[PDB]
């Protein structure tokens, strides 16, 4: 029952690569962020389709290109925070109230393609980079907890990653066609996170030492045959896509194999379904899910939206809805649902923004 | 592949 109620276009006329509703709220009007050009912009959704422009953060570098953003809580205030990053490879932590950049993190050797916050710890930020590595940061103490990468790490750009429900493991994916599992609930990694919270550089002389994780706990190149540019956990299953007009639902190992008994040598995968669509041949096209993971939405390169209902007994039984508008014809780079699932926003290569209300 | 159509 989604209906398109409004649209608009940002003044820079550059691609909007990312959009995220803030779910780290009190509910408080529904706010979302868009990222494109060298800026991030906040909007507030109101009655009768109204999309109210708030305030932007514009990078001082006119050559910066923001690709991705992610929301969390400020653990010192309970107000939200917004992390943004892109081609410069610099993470900026933004106070969304004032749009001030309150701190930034340098380190990645190239562009940052995705940011994700831990599902249970609002201070733990994951970044994935063109430099072939992932990094885990603690934004409360400004520490680098771990770097995931090496010869057995990704061999090309990492494009996407996702924490599982518990925040016990990460699945990453990228241009080397592979999906890789990184467990972060080992005794060593839990101890390193504890140490990151104990670290105060004014109280000690040591720098904070990061964990160097060179080997994934599972890896496969048998799901897709091209760049893998979006991945999400669905319980113990994985949803991932490449630029081959399909989202694949799969799991490591054989059908009855538990995800936590999977060993790094595991050679098998099981495919539980595949959701096909059309005209999504370019890479860097991301799907999103609602808060409950009842729904999945993906835009294609000519402005069509696909929305799958996952509230069915098995993944391959997902029910698909399509959403089209005769004036929406540019590539849709990302979608986002409001926390109450009542609004769906899509953002486009022509800097346009589309609001769909349930 | 291409990033853009």
């Amino acid at each position: 029952s989604f209906k398109c109620v409004n649209s608009l276009k940002e003044d820079h006329n550059q691609p909007l690569f990312g959009v995220q509703f803030n779910w780290h709220s009190k509910e408080d009007p529904l706010v979302f962020a868009t990222v494109g050009s060298n800026r991030v912009t906040l909007y507030e959704c109101h009655s009768q389709g109204e999309i109210r422009l708030l305030q932007s953060y514009v990078d001082a570098d006119a050559d910066e290109n923001f690709y991705t953003c992610a929301w969390t809580y400020d653990s010192n205030t309970s107000h939200p925070l917004l992390a943004v990053a892109g081609s410069r490879g610099i993470i900026r932590i933004i106070n969304p109230i004032t749009m001030q950049c309150i701190k930034h993190y340098v380190g990645h050797g190239n562009a940052i393609n995705e940011l994700k916050f831990h599902p249970r710890d609002p201070n733990l930020l994951l970044s994935v980079s063109k430099d072939h590595a992932l990094r885990l940061w603690n934004i409360q103490t400004d520490t680098l907890v771990a770097i995931f990468g090496g010869v057995e790490g990704h061999r090309d750009e990492v494009l996407s990653a996702d924490y599982d429900l518990l925040g016990e493991k990460i699945m990453s994916c990228g241009m080397d066609h592979s999906l890789k599992l990184w467990r972060i609930n080992s005794k060593r990694m839990m101890n390193a996170i504890k140490e990151s919270y104990d670290y105060n550089p004014n109280k000690t002389n040591r720098p904070f030492i990061s964990q160097k994780i060179h080997f994934p706990d599972f890896s496969t190149r048998d799901i897709h045959r091209n760049y893998v540019d979006c991945v999400r956990w669905l319980g113990d299953l994985i949803l991932s896509k490449s630029c081959e007009n399909a989202i694949v639902c799969w799991k490591p190992g054989k059908m009855e194999d538990d995800i936590d008994k999977i060993k790094p040598s595991e050679s098998n995968v099981t495919i539980l379904g595949r959701f096909d669509y059309s005209q999504c041949d370019i890479w860097y096209m991301r799907f999103s899910m609602d808060f409950w993971q009842k729904m999945l939405a993906l835009g294609n390169q000519v402005g069509k939206l696909y929305v799958w209902d996952l509230e069915v007994e098995d993944p391959h039984k997902a029910k698909c809805t399509t959403l089209t508008h005769h004036k929406c014809g540019a590539a849709i780079r990302q979608t986002s649902f409001s926390r109450d699932s009542s609004i769906l926003i899509a953002v486009c290569d022509d800097a346009s923004i589309w609001r769909w209300d349930r | 592949l291409k990033k853009f159509p």
